[PDB]
């Protein structure tokens, strides 16, 4: 791939993205869709071997079956009211094609079988644009549908997410299926105070995708994409490792790390609208993905793994990865639980 | 509803279960989605056409293009899987498990 | 410090926090009425924007 | 009878899509969702849309070309299947056919039809406009303005398809 | 005698961990295959529907 | 304002003091992102790049003045929208006629 | 939208199609034009949580002209009282009907 | 399950229970007919007859573990004159995970299958008569 | 401008610097068969760059002051140590064999580096293609486990896939018996332990393995050691060869971009050097490591990234 169809290929996906959230009519919202579909799949295919074509064709029947369901729910809204504007949708039936036509593209559970075999086949990088930008558009559209959303199916979906993204992660020792499960369960506390306060959706979902984008760039500075060739980030990079404790930590929402922000205000709001059984559920289950976090932290920075001699080689030579934006996104992975309040500015 | 929508309807419902349900051919299943644009395309038509509403007339139209695309991209898939294993089979697709 | 600005520095704490405590009330049950009623600036919830509806003569007079 | 023509169409409709969704060789899927595609062409035409229907159908028609040239590339074997031959296939074919007979039959028995969602079986010559006398057609006047009106649907469309070549070179290029 | 049998047994930490253990077995053992989880995605549906009436 | 960061009845409000506890800190965390920057590339901490840790405190506190600005705005909209539909709505928020403890009763639970 | 970038920038990328009471090409009106603007014009301005409960009436009769249930259904019950009382040698059509 | 649901709670605790037995016996098979069906989908039996099989022993087991419930819970209540007790319901959530331990053989399951079952069965009870919602309405 | 995307953009495109003089050669042999100096030789006469043969050491030389480190920063692997004690229980041998591929490795990626980025091409003495001659010797002789063998092609299957074989192989073969004298004559006491069977090992890897291996791909010369006296003869044969086979012919830009940008960053070529296989030869705990790397930093000029090291006379280092 030419650098220059690479940055065209790139600002298209962020195209499709941009289409379906400034898009006040149904037809540009699934163009957009399908624009970014278009131009993610070359992104998967980016290194060619067989893994990698499995996980785009398995990402392409997904994301495939799932716009069929949402333009089959758009036409539906269209027989029932005559309109084709972007809001509630005006038939029970197309509300619920619509919400599992996007439970798919988010990869939500039990729609999720995709998202860790997806994110194992391709990448890094390719896997740090699915697990973060590819979930901006979904989310946007559940935004402006939520009113017409059925209750019982959306909580469902976050529940079970919640529990399947908890339990998937306990097994995994690669590093991008770990991603994946831990992706599925953040999902879940997204969509879960979705019909309570959309503005903690947001929150939740900008959280997220700061902690995620820090792991996956601390992921790529080293190389690493298994437990194992992560456990010796300790014998080069010793500041490494302690970042991606910091990180872990905060993912896993341990207070007063940025993560347990979200977390957070998301049992505020639900139990202002007298929901206390479903928040208490939540929080005890996300347990789940603090023990396989902390595992991670157990070998990658509180204990020394064993090395191999040829790592004295790589003593000599400095990190020349990007690692854009690292700095950055690390320190407001952990240090902004004392801004919390400045969360009004989504409203 | 209208008898004709009836018919419609389960043609998408026949095809939507058409693609769920795998056989081995991977080029099966690219038909049943091909299935659904059409009847969705047909759909769509009968509703814009019926209510006159004159600017729609190109919202069918709109729909083949990205059904072009998806076919096109879907076959490009199914050159690299058979390039790589020698047919289209699905079953074929399961290193990631 | 003496006893009488420990006091009154109390009693001005009291004063803030009863006051906060209260709008906190108040806003629970002013998003209560608003979301039930739709009156008001919260959950407004947008419909279609009536000026995109076309009042010109059209091709035939019944419409 | 002639009346019912679009329903009658619509029954062959669905039949097309029985026969693909059975999922036979993709020979005889190309075959089903060409029929599918014909009468799909005839279900639009009588709502009015000439230029709707026979595009639908000439797309589709150069689809399965491609369809057909790979399927003997990389979706053949040495027996291919037909719907007889294949207890899975006719399986799926005779449960799809019956299901339609069904719905078929109580709808014209009732003029009604209750499947998950009412319908009715008046026929649907029912619901057509009764005034007309312009002097075009409206879905061309509809189609025509994409070029006036659609001016952001050409840019997105035709961005798309740009895209859609760079990106199957760029999937197939191993 | 059984009484504390329950509240240990239950509740032991070798008890709660060593049932997320099988859940993680049964949520992770899977085939790997586009055939069974398009499969269920069609039993989700169904049951949705009959079931839990999310479309209604 | 539709799709606007700071909408224009947002001057009416003081503006955030630029010795903001809150903007303090925020320059604090570019602080932080700056030293973490030399670290992670493997340069002197404290001494490396003076140029670039200039640039890192700035612009932290360049954003954060705008993020206090507009978090600052919504509530105070909050506010006013909360206040003027109490006035709206006289009906559904009552004075309350505050009895005094004189006056009411309380069972008392002795802590025996 | 989620971002109203053409509210701000004034441009007009696809609100045009969003309604069959907008300008269509020639002023060819939709046949549902009436009721759709009248329910737009009842539910303009008051929000979806008002306008379920305020609007009814217009959304009904709105939603009789985009599918004619009541109406096919009160055919129904004519033809199927005609079959009834023809077949039992009770009434006879007029020459025009 | 609405409606299935709604019955069982229409009927007065304590009384007629072959109508509550059969309620969470109803409620009991659907439970395991969607764990087969699953089970089945994701891990394919071998053969069509396992596949009844399987279907058999899941269906069985959840059917049985709804009508022990609801015969204990109601039996129970019936005895002790005490309908609206959380109690009730504790001894029908303990016999429901013995019938899981002895259909699993394994006292491990069910001492354990005892003590979740049974505490969850009473917080059920407690939720109804208390009115707590599991998927609260928006309110605010 | 450092190398990457942009710079390609812009127009620094490796054909645009391409000639008939751009080529990799690699000369080979068994030992004491006149490598070095026939490498020297056929680099002088064409102008081409002379990569002395990967050692112990090579890393060394190409980072810091280029001097050899102490031997505790290569895990004491000794070629002394592994002339004396072939089989000892340490794990020399092979972690003597896996530290010299890397080196080789590294070498490669250092070699092709220049060879696109400046046009000007290169002569190496032996390479990772031919590194495994010594592997099969080791191992035929009892001097490694048939698992330290499978380790060695593990990281070679993942690393060797990345990168073009050498434009021209160059193979001076000597007759074992001749070999042996020459290792007397050398005066070296520990290399004059090396066994005749093992030689003979490397001339049966060499002439059975490699050399057929590299035609498929590769102009293999071929030379006795009279032809290999006079270096004149042999670039008379180079300069006037096709180059009608092998994968060069294939490259173009864009692959060569990819390329370039695989062999300047060192660590993503290291990376699978050191995959987590726990072998006892080449395996070290944390105490050990942990231990050795705090000396490492301690080095002079070691502990910051090159250029920000003031105890060793770098300036402006609060504006870097
Ligand atoms: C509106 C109305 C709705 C509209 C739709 C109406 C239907 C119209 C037809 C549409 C086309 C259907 C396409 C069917 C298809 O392609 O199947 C391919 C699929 C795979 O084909 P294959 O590759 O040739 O494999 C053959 C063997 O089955 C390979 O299996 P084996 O070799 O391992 O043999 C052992 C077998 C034995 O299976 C068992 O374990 C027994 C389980 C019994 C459970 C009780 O194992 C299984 O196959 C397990 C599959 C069980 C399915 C899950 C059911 C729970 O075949 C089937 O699974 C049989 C289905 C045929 C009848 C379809 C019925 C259509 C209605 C579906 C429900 C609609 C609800 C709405
Ligand atoms: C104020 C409001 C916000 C409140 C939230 C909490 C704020 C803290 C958030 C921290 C954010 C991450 C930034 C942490 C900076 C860590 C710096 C450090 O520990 O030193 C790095 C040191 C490097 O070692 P060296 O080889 O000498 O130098 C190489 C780099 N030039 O590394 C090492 O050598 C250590 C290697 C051994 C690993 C030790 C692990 C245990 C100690 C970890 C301490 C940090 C814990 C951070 C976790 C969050 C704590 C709240
Ligand atoms: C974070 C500092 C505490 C460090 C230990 C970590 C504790 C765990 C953090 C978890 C979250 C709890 C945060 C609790 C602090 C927020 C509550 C608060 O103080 O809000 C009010 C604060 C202004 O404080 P105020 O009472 O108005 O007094 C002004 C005096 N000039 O307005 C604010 O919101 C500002 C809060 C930011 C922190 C204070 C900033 C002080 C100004 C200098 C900048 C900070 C530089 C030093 C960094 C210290 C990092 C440890
Ligand atoms: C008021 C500050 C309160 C701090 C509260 C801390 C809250 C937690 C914040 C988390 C973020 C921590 C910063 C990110 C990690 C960077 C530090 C690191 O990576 O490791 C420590 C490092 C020493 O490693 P080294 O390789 O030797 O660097 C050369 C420095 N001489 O670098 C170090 O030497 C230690 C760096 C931390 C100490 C900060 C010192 C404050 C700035 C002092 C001004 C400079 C004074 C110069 C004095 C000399 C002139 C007299
Ligand atoms: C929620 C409340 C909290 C709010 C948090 C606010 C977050 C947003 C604020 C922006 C965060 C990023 C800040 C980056 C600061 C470091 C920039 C720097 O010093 O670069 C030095 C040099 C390039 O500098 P130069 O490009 O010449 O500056 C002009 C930019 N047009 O080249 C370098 O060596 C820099 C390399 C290290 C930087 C990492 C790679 C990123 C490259 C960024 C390019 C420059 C960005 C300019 C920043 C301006 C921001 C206003
Ligand atoms: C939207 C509304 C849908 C409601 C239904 C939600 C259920 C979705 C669950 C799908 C993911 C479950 C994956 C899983 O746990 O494994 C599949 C499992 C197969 O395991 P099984 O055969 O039952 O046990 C073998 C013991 N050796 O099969 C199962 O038994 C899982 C059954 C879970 C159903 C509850
Ligand atoms: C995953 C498979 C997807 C298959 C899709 C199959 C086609 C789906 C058709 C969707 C439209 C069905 O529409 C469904 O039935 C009729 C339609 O008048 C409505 O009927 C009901 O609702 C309306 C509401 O005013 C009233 O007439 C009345 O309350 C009742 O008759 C249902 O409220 C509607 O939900
Ligand atoms: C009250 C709520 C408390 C919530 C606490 C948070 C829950 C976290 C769950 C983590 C469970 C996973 O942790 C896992 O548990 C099993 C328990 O059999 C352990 O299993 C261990 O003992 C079992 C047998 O007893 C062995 O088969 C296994 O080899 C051994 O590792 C695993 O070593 C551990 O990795
Ligand atoms: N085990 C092992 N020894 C090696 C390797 N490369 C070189 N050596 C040894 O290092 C020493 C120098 O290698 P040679 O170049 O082949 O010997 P030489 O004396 O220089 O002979 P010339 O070809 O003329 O240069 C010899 O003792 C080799 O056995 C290697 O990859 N593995
Ligand atoms: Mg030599």
């Amino acid at each position: 791939m030419n650098p220059i169809i690479f940055i065209i290929i790139l600002l298209t996906i962020m195209l499709g993205t941009i289409i379906v959230m400034i898009s006040s009519h149904w037809l540009l919202v699934w163009i957009g869709f399908e624009m970014n579909m278009l131009a993610i799949i070359p992104i998967m295919m980016k290194n060619h071997n067989p893994r990698a074509t499995e996980a785009s064709t398995k990402y392409f029947l997904t994301q495939s079956t799932a716009s069929m369901l949402l333009m089959m729910a758009v036409i539906i809204n269209l027989m029932f009211s005559g309109q084709w504007t972007v809001m509630k949708l005006f038939n029970p039936m197309a509300s619920m094609l619509m919400t599992m036509a996007l439970a798919m593209k988010l990869g939500m559970a039990p729609f999720h079988f995709w998202v860790p075999e997806v994110t194992q086949g391709i990448p890094l990088s390719s896997g740090l644009i699915l697990l973060t930008w590819q979930k901006l558009a979904p989310m946007s559209v559940l935004y402006q549908i939520f009113p017409s959303i059925n209750l019982n199916l959306i909580l469902t979906l976050s529940v079970l997410s919640i529990l399947i993204g908890g339990w998937g992660g306990l097994n995994q020792t690669q590093l991008r299926k770990i991603m994946a499960y831990s992706s599925i369960a953040h999902m879940g506390w997204m969509t879960a105070v979705l019909p309570y306060n959309p503005t903690m959706t947001l929150l939740n979902l900008i959280i997220y995708i700061i902690m995620t984008s820090t792991m996956f760039t601390m992921f790529m500075a080293n190389s690493t994409t298994t437990t194992l060739s992560l456990s010796h980030t300790w014998n080069k990079t010793p500041i490494m490792t302690v970042l991606i404790l910091a990180t872990l930590l905060s993912m896993g929402g341990l207070p007063p790390l940025s993560g347990f922000m979200p977390k957070w205000m998301i049992i505020q709001e639900m139990t202002k609208n007298n929901s206390i059984i479903l928040p208490t559920f939540m929080a005890i289950t996300a347990l789940l993905n603090l023990y396989f976090y902390m595992r991670l932290t157990y070998s990658t920075t509180l204990t020394m793994f064993p090395s191999t001699n040829n790592m004295k080689m790589k003593w000599q030579f400095p990190l020349m990865k990007k690692m854009t934006f690292l700095p950055t996104m690390v320190v407001l992975s952990t240090m902004m639980l004392p801004l919390t309040p400045m969360l009004s500015v989504l409203e | 509803m209208s008898m004709v929508y009836m018919n419609i309807m389960m043609a998408f419902t026949v095809s939507l279960v058409g693609l769920l349900m795998y056989r081995s051919h991977l080029m099966s299943s690219l038909l049943c989605l091909e299935g659904m644009m059409l009847s969705l395309f047909v759909m769509a038509a009968l509703t814009i056409l019926n209510s006159h509403f004159t600017l729609a007339s190109m919202m069918p139209i709109i729909l083949l293009v990205f059904a072009a695309c998806e076919a096109a991209l879907g076959l490009s898939l199914l050159v690299m899987v058979s390039n790589t294993y020698g047919t289209d089979y699905v079953q074929n697709l399961n290193l990631l498990q | 410090d003496g006893p009488e600005k420990n006091y009154e520095r109390t009693m001005a704490i009291l004063q803030i926090e009863a006051e906060k405590a209260e709008l906190r009330l108040k806003e629970l049950e002013v998003r209560r009425l608003m979301r039930a009623r739709g009156d008001g600036p919260w959950f407004h919830y947008p419909t279609i924007d009536k000026e995109l509806i076309d009042h010109s003569p059209k091709a035939t007079p019944d419409n | 009878m002639m009346l019912y023509i679009v329903f009658i169409l619509s029954v062959i409709f669905v039949m097309g899509f029985v026969g693909f969704s059975s999922k036979p060789s993709p020979i005889y899927g190309g075959l089903g969702l060409i029929v599918s595609g014909g009468v799909g062409c005839g279900i639009v035409l009588n709502f009015g849309g000439s230029f709707l229907g026979l595009m639908v159908f000439l797309i589709y028609l150069g689809g399965m070309m491609v369809v057909f040239g790979y399927t003997t590339a990389m979706a053949t074997e040495q027996y291919p299947e037909i719907w007889l031959s294949n207890k899975a296939v006719l399986g799926a074919f005779v449960t799809g056919l019956l299901m339609e007979f069904f719905m078929v039959y109580y709808v014209l028995k009732d003029k009604e039809v209750e499947v998950v969602f009412e319908f009715n079986g008046l026929g649907d010559w029912v619901i057509y406009d009764t005034g007309d006398s312009g002097f075009f057609s409206e879905e061309a006047m509809g189609i025509a303005a994409l070029y006036s009106y659609g001016t952001w649907l050409v840019i997105v469309t035709g961005w798309s398809l740009l895209i859609g070549v760079v990106v199957i070179m760029e999937i197939t290029r191993g | 005698s059984l009484l504390d049998l329950i509240w240990l047994e239950a509740i032991l930490p070798k008890t709660i961990s060593l049932a997320q253990m099988k859940a993680s077995t049964l949520v992770t053992n899977q085939k790997g295959l586009i055939k069974l989880y398009f499969l269920s995605f069609l039993i989700t549906i169904l049951i949705s529907m009959i079931l839990f009436n999310f479309h209604e | 304002a539709t799709f606007q960061f700071l909408p224009d009845e947002a001057r009416s409000l003081p503006p955030p003091k630029l010795t903001d506890p809150r903007l303090a800190f925020v320059g604090f965390l570019g602080y932080c992102s700056g030293l973490i920057d030399n670290a992670i590339r493997r340069r002197p901490v404290l001494l490396a790049g003076l140029h670039r840790q200039l640039l890192y405190i700035t612009s932290f506190v360049f954003v954060g003045y705008y993020l206090l600005k507009r978090q600052d705005y919504m509530y105070a909209v909050r506010d006013h929208d909360m206040f003027s539909y109490i006035k709206s709505h006289p009906e559904d928020f009552p004075e309350k006629d505050k009895k005094t403890y004189g006056e009411v009763f309380e069972e008392f639970h002795p802590v025996r | 939208p989620f971002f109203d970038v053409q509210k701000r920038l004034g441009v007009d990328l696809d609100r045009w199609m969003t309604i069959q009471s907008a300008e269509q090409p020639h002023k060819i009106p939709s046949r549902c034009h009436a009721f759709e603007k009248e329910w737009i014009e009842c539910a303009h301005g008051i929000g979806s949580i008002r306008a379920e409960k305020e609007c009814k009436i217009e959304f009904e009769d709105f939603r009789e002209c985009l599918l004619r249930q009541k109406t096919m259904k009160r055919l129904h019950a004519i033809r199927r009282q005609r079959e009834k009382l023809i077949k039992e040698g009770k009434y006879t059509p007029p020459p025009h009907h | 399950a609405k409606t299935v649901l709604r019955q069982y709670w229409d009927i007065p605790e304590g009384t007629e229970c072959h109508r509550k037995t059969y309620a969470t016996t109803s409620i009991g098979g659907a439970a395991g007919l969607v764990v087969s069906a699953y089970s089945v989908a994701l891990k394919t039996p071998t053969s069509f007859l396992e596949g009844v099989a399987r279907t058999g022993r899941y269906t069985f087991t959840a059917a049985a573990i709804g009508a022990i419930f609801g015969l204990t819970s109601c039996i129970s209540a019936q005895v002790r004159e005490k309908p609206d007790d959380p109690l009730n319901y504790l001894i029908g959530g303990c016999a429901g995970g013995l019938i899981l331990g002895a259909r699993t053989r394994s006292y491990g399951i069910g001492a354990a299958a005892c003590a979740y079952m049974g505490l969850t069965a009473a917080l059920v009870k407690m939720g109804q008569l208390e009115g707590w919602q599991v998927f609260a309405e928006p309110k605010v | 401008l450092q190398y990457g995307p942009l710079a390609y953009i812009l127009g620094e495109k490796a054909t645009k610097k391409m000639t008939e003089k751009s080529k990799l050669i690699t000369v080979d042999g068994n030992i004491c068969s006149g490598k070095s100096k026939l490498a020297k030789e056929i680099a002088e006469k064409l102008g081409l760059k002379h990569f002395p043969e990967a050692g112990i050491h090579y890393v060394d030389s190409t980072t810091g002051d280029g001097k050899p480190l102490p031997v505790q920063f290569s895990g004491n692997c000794s070629l002394e140590k592994f002339y004396d004690d072939p089989k000892s229980n340490d794990g020399n041998s092979y972690r003597l064999q896996a530290w010299l591929y890397a080196s080789r490795l590294l070498q490669y990626a250092d070699a092709l580096e220049h060879l696109l980025s400046t046009g000007q091409g290169v002569v190496l003495e032996r390479s990772i293609y031919s590194d495994f001659v010594f592997l099969e010797a080791m191992y035929r002789q009892g001097f490694i486990r048939k698992q330290c063998v499978d380790h060695y092609n593990q990281v070679k299957k993942v690393t060797i896939c990345e990168y073009l074989p050498p434009h021209v192989v160059v193979y001076v073969d000597v007759p074992v018996p001749e070999v042996q004298s020459r290792i007397q004559k050398k005066g070296n006491p520990h290399e004059m332990k090396i066994t005749s069977a093992y030689l003979q090992d490397i001339e049966n890897a060499y002439k059975g393995t490699f050399l057929p291996e590299m035609s498929e791909k590769c102009e293999v010369l071929q030379y006795s050691a009279w032809e290999a006296q006079d270096a004149e003869k042999v670039v008379e044969d180079i300069e006037y060869l096709k180059y009608d086979k092998g994968p060069w012919l294939d490259q173009n830009d864009r692959k060569l971009h990819k390329l370039r940008m695989l062999v300047q960053d060192k660590l993503e070529v290291l990376n699978y050097t050191s995959i987590p296989v726990f072998l006892p030869e080449v395996t070290v705990g944390a105490h050990q490591s942990d231990q050795v790397f705090q000396e490492f930093t301690e080095l002079p000029g070691r502990k910051y990234r090159a250029g920000y090291n003031e105890d060793v006379g770098d300036k402006w280092i609060w504006l870097k």
